[PDB]
RNA sequence: AACCUGGUUGAUCCUGCCAGUUACAUAUGCUUGUCUUAAAUAUUAACCCAUGCAUGUGCCAGUUCAGUAUUGAACAGCGAAACUGCGAAUGGCUCAUUAAAACAGUUAUAGUUUAUUUGAUAAUUAAAGAUUACAUGGAUAACCGAGCUAAUUGUUGGGCUAAUACAUGCUUAAAAUUCCGUGUCCUGCGACCGGAACGUAUUUAUUAGAUAUUAGACCAAUCGCAGCAAUGUGAUUGAGAUGAAUCAAAGUAACUGAUCGGAUCGAGGUUUACCUCGAUAAAUCAUCUAAGUUUCUGCCCUAUCAGCUCUCGAUGGUAGUGUAUUGGACUACCAUGGCAGUCACGGGUAACGGAGAAUUAGGGUUCGAUUCCGGAGAAGGAGCCUGAGAAACGGCUACUACAACUACGGUUCGGCAG
RNA sequence: AUAGCGUAUAUUAAAGUUGUUGCAGUUAAAAAGCUCGUAGUUGAACUUCUGUUCAGGUUCAUUUCGAUUCGUCGUGUGAAACUGGACAUACGUUUGCGUAAACAUUUUACUGUGAAAAAAUUAGAGUGUUCCAGGCAGGUUUUAGCCCGAAUACAUUAGCAUGGAAUAAUGGAAUAGGACUAAGUCCAUUUUAUUGGUUCUUGGAUUUGGUAAU
């Protein structure tokens, strides 16, 4: 159970105060999960957390609609937010030959996930969430990368 | 004025304007076939391309 | 002529990011409504004020400049009564709009326990607002109306704070609408977590 | 039947077969009448609308009605 | 852009309706109505281009005002030029007694096909949405715009009702699944014919259909585009003659001019 | 048509350009006889503009004591004015701005708005007050009459009467459910009895949202239902939609009254106190239409641009606020991030993006102001009104720079990128 | 050349004088004075080889023939590269009626199909606008009619769906509870009208025996 904030954080749509859990004087006990119906498991720790996070996908309202990222996560330096790498190869007609390119997309960590910088990361498209964020992270896949981050290419 | 007509070329011209054997040429298909007028000759020869373009095309 | 355009701003990489068309009105913001207790004012004549807003779709949005009473619940009783609403206490966003006496979704307020407390002296046959002599039960026994008044008081333990509170008659009840918007100050009483919080919030600031 | 023929056709159909008359010069006078009309309120309004130099759909009607009235059938 | 858009040129207007390139400017934008602007054929061009019945603009407006009530769209009147005759609509003259419906033939362009008196009554509705509506009575809501009432339960989503537009009461139905014949509504695809393979949902998007014909060609086309034709291999409307099969263009000239 | 030729030497084989040749755009000079088509002040100066016109609209179906006509003694044909509607946000013009911007193809809206269309709903007209429903109330324009200005589509007083204008309000379901009674019986807060509340919507809170694409048994209590009764008796269709919901559709509290719940019109008539067709106003949900935002990927030249962004937002996190909605869009607090040699940031463009156009063995090269679709703008900036939609510009307000009248004090329906 | 034809300027071929295809660099203009080296570009060989049998076409050959005809058809027989069965330590289980699913197969680039796709353009079918540019029309006395058209291809990149064996990158069991299997221990857990205990399933973790060519 963690409260530091100015306001008082509690999910949206489970009431805690019920008649039996007021017996209770320990924090909630009666928790948000969800169903994001793509075959996506909702994770172990979604159920279990004490966590408010109005942005994840299972303890909260957030809808995960119409597109899918694989991507490396490059940074983990900030609050509740990754950034995601994609590499692709771009093809020049006249040289007849492909040309390295990438691009970063911020994606949203729900604290039900532990994530290593350099670690593989699924995100569904979501509503906007911030100035940058239009995803939201799905499913980590654990691996160890060698030497900084950035120089390591994957196509997939 | 707005008009959805469509662009025509009827002819070509040679990338060489002076050349005996086929001014020559050129002349004795005037003579024998009654024309006046280099370009329609060369119209023809145009027709004559349109068609060969097209047989090519379906050789590939 | 306020703007919620994200043109105005630098793009992720810093860079100045270029503006051909203009402002637009469908991109308009409004001016805020700072939405005022007039309870504890004795200067104001004029309680109550609210204001029609001519709204995109020509729909309605009504903003409350000044809000005195609102419609509070007691959650674990699903009790809902109209009560005045005394003191703005707490402000997570902003404390100058404590000062303000400002009313905005997730403030804190202080409500009158009077219909609450009635209620419940009706319901279960108790007076919250007395220390002493609680029960208000009737004296034929083997009544079933009074019955009820037992049955009903048999499960029933609430938390010294809630008891407390009823005993001031001041009741501590974070505002859950959209004045700015609705109209209105709805809310909810505070009970056992966001109590003990909101409670030590209270206390370390008036530590 | 010649009652459909006359209520079909449009207008300048039936000055080709003389049965109507001329369309007589609209554009110029219904632009300046446009002018003061725009220009002045109601009384004086009316005043101009007395002296419109159209064609009424009524003088319409009633030309193909009176010619309706003078046939003969075959 | 300021707001809607009330005009339509001819270069824009859809390749369906077959107008001229050379005709105008401007062509009918289609009313507000029952299907959608690009799925729709308006009056207008039904009676100007096909019918000839109006030989210019004047005398569509003449038929679609004369006090005699002129055309009729499954039953019910209309006197709009621009009124958006869908798919699957009856369309009936009252003066001929002509009862068409509104078709596209293999080449994606429209069609009026005659239909004899028993046909005219029947109208094929295909099922849009499924709810509980308010006081708790289930509804449904279909292609062309129809809500529909307390319907047979058994009804799934994305069905086709066979509908009794004297009676306004759903008759038969059939629904989307593996051996039932149709009609595919849009596509490159459009206007083909046939009895479904399976369907594969991806679940993300876009589910997609396999289809074969009489002949045994093979198609696909996402679940939208599909419209149920009636149980087994018989359908419950009378198709313009294509039968629904497309021909390759070797077939065209080989049946067309004996090569 | 996948071709090349002339010019360095005394001659020679080379490199290499110059020149010729070709197409195509503008321009231009000379010259022009039919017929069929036909671009056209883009480039320079998104420079400035006299004048004319380019946005209006009436059915039988909102208002007629104009007028006309010797009209159903309330009007009834034709038909102004003027209220009242609706439109004026499309179209047409121009390419100045604009280099991930706009645009294109692909997505999302479970993050929204939508006048007019099509389909379907609707028993309760909150409370206080008021309450005629064979139907409520007060005004105003046109009109008549008197004026002011040198001046305009300026308007001032005065006398009249309508509205679908502006106000107001009557319209008897049952059942179930919740609460209340010191009621009866009881012991299940259970039944009977009595009394309230009880449309929809608005605002919160809480209860359940049903799952048969699926598996069961041993103790207890099972709650019920046959049944007083010990005895059991199981439990099995009854409630949709999605990939997913905090969806639909519901129960219980209250809250607002600023939602809607027809005081409106025609027509044909069975001879007329009753039928049959329609017009229109409006709420909710779909539906069409369009928009706002939005996913992924893709632009020309430049390093005589290598670091960039963050004193008030730069990247994220929180509560708010605001909006039609999402969001640092905005505020308060917090964290130190975000982008960059895979070229960031910054210049340049005689740069609006496409669909496309000229050439083309193949590969390329070079254009696209300009028919179609996007985007932008209306002399320059900003700001608004009203709307369903506008930052409108053939709307208003202001400034900068200008255009037209003036009796000098004032005024303009002053804005050719129609 | 010709009702047109000069000239100027930008641009296209000429240009293999911008070069990916495709140029040059000892002396014609051109290899950096020289090493180290990060980005970038580039990367040695090995793994279900193979053989045997069946069928279906698709090609080929022709001293096999035929039939008719102005060239196709049928048939030989063998011969090919397939395509697909089949057994061989050999491109998979398991279930419901050749096709779905679920399980298992590390991911992709690449390639073949398909969906989604704006008309006008362009390529192109049909059609005698007197030809033609072009247009989308037309053709017929069976006339209160009839016949027929307004095709089709193309629609590059990126998204989407699906078939793939090569090639190229990347993966997996080297501190191994890795794999299979048996037996335990935990954490969850849909159903059994409901809450409680026991269980059951299932799905994660974990301990230890056994099996394997580890
Ligand atoms: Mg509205
Ligand atoms: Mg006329
Ligand atoms: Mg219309
Ligand atoms: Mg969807
Ligand atoms: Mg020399
Ligand atoms: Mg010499
Ligand atoms: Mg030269
Ligand atoms: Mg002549
Ligand atoms: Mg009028
Ligand atoms: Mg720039
Ligand atoms: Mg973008
Ligand atoms: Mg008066
Ligand atoms: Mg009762
Ligand atoms: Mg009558
Ligand atoms: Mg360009
Ligand atoms: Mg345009
Ligand atoms: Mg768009
Ligand atoms: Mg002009
Ligand atoms: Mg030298
Ligand atoms: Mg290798
Ligand atoms: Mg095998």
């Amino acid at each position: 159970d963690t409260q530091i904030q100015r306001a008082y954080q509690k999910q949206d749509g489970v009431f805690l105060n019920s008649k039996k859990l007021l017996a209770k004087k320990t924090s909630a006990g009666v928790r948000y999960y969800k169903n994001i119906g793509l075959g996506f498991k909702t994770p172990k720790e979604a159920i279990e957390g004490t966590y408010v996070d109005k942005k994840c996908p299972f303890t909260s309202n957030l809808s995960i609609r119409g597109k899918i990222i694989k991507g490396l996560v490059i940074s983990t330096k900030m609050n509740r937010t990754v950034i995601i790498r994609r590499d692709y190869l771009h093809y020049v007609r006249k040289y007849n030959r492909y040309e390295k390119r990438h691009r970063n997309i911020p994606v949203h960590i729900s604290p039900c996930f532990s994530v290593k910088e350099g670690d593989i990361l699924v995100a569904g498209q979501c509503r906007p969430i911030s100035k940058t964020v239009r995803f939201n992270a799905l499913q980590v896949v654990p691996n160890e990368i060698i030497g900084s981050v950035r120089k390591q290419f994957l196509l997939f | 004025g707005k008009t959805y007509i469509n662009t025509s070329k009827t002819y070509s011209t040679p990338r060489r304007p002076y050349e005996k054997e086929r001014l020559d040429n050129e002349m004795k298909l005037i003579g024998t076939f009654g024309l006046k007028n280099k370009r329609e000759v060369w119209r023809v020869q145009m027709i004559l391309a349109k068609f060969r373009k097209a047989a090519r095309e379906l050789l590939t | 002529g306020i703007s919620r355009d994200s043109k105005h701003k630098r793009r992720a990489t810093g860079g100045r990011m270029p503006v051909h068309r203009k402002k637009r009105a469908f991109e308009k913001g409004r001016p805020i409504s700072m939405t005022k207790l007039t309870t504890q004012s004795t200067t104001i004549t004029e309680k109550r004020r609210i204001r029609p807003v001519r709204v995109r779709g020509g729909h309605l949005k009504f903003r409350a400049l000044r809000l005195c009473e609102g419609n509070f619940s007691w959650g674990s009783e699903n009790i809902t009564r109209k009560t005045k609403i005394l003191d703005v206490k707490y402000n997570a966003t902003n404390n100058e709009l404590v000062r303000t006496k400002t009313l905005v979704k997730n403030s804190i307020v202080e409500i009158d326990s009077t219909p609450f407390r009635e209620w419940y002296k009706l319901h279960y046959g108790i007076d919250l607002g007395l220390k002493k002599d609680r029960t208000v039960l009737g004296n034929k026994e083997k009544s079933r109306h009074v019955q009820k008044r037992v049955k009903r008081t048999k499960a029933q333990a609430l938390e010294k704070n809630i008891e407390e509170q009823f005993v001031s008659q001041r009741i501590l009840a974070c505002i859950t609408s959209r004045p700015g918007q609705s109209g209105r100050a709805d809310g909810y009483i505070l009970e056992g977590k966001e109590l003990e919080f909101y409670i030590r919030k209270l206390q370390s600031k008036k530590k | 039947n010649q009652q459909y023929l006359l209520k079909y056709e449009p207008n300048y159909r039936l000055r080709k077969v003389k049965i109507l008359g001329e369309k007589p010069n609209t554009r110029r006078s219904f632009k300046e009448l446009k002018r003061k009309i725009k220009r002045t309120s109601g009384k004086a309004i009316t005043k101009l609308l007395s002296e419109k130099k159209g064609d009424t759909w009524a003088s319409v009607q009633s030309k193909k009605s009176d010619h309706l009235k003078n046939f003969v059938a075959k | 852009a300021r707001g809607p858009k009330k005009h339509l040129k001819r270069i824009n207007a859809p390749k369906s309706w077959m107008l001229n390139k050379l005709g105008g400017i401007w062509a009918t934008r289609p009313s507000q109505g029952p299907h959608k602007l690009r799925e729709s054929l308006p009056l207008s061009v039904l009676l100007k281009e096909r019918l000839n019945y109006a030989l210019n603009g004047r005398d569509v407006t003449l038929i679609l005002n004369d006090k005699e009530q002129n055309v009729f769209v499954d039953g019910k009147v209309r006197r709009d030029k621009g009124y958006p005759t869908g798919l699957m609509d009856v369309v009936r003259i009252e003066k001929t007694d002509q009862s068409f419906r509104i078709l596209y033939d293999t080449k994606g362009r429209f069609v009026l096909k005659s239909l004899s008196k028993e046909e005219a009554k029947y109208k094929l509705l295909k099922v849009t949405a499924k709810a509980i509506g308010p006081n708790q009575i289930p509804y449904i809501v279909t292609h062309d715009s129809r809500t529909i009432r307390f319907p047979n339960p058994e009804i799934k989503i994305g069905d086709t009702l066979k509908y009794d537009l004297v009676n306004n009461k759903i008759e038969n139905f059939a629904h989307l699944e593996s051996g039932n014949v149709c009609y595919i509504q849009q596509g490159n695809n459009i206007g083909r014919v046939g009895i479904i393979q399976h369907i594969e949902k991806h679940q993300g998007s876009f589910d997609i259909c396999h289809v074969k014909d009489a002949k045994g060609n093979a198609f696909a086309t996402r679940l939208g585009n599909i419209f149920v034709l009636g149980q087994g291999k018989k359908s419950w409307i009378e198709l313009p003659s294509g039968d629904g099969v497309r021909e390759t263009i070797l077939e065209e000239r080989k049946r067309k001019f004996s090569y």
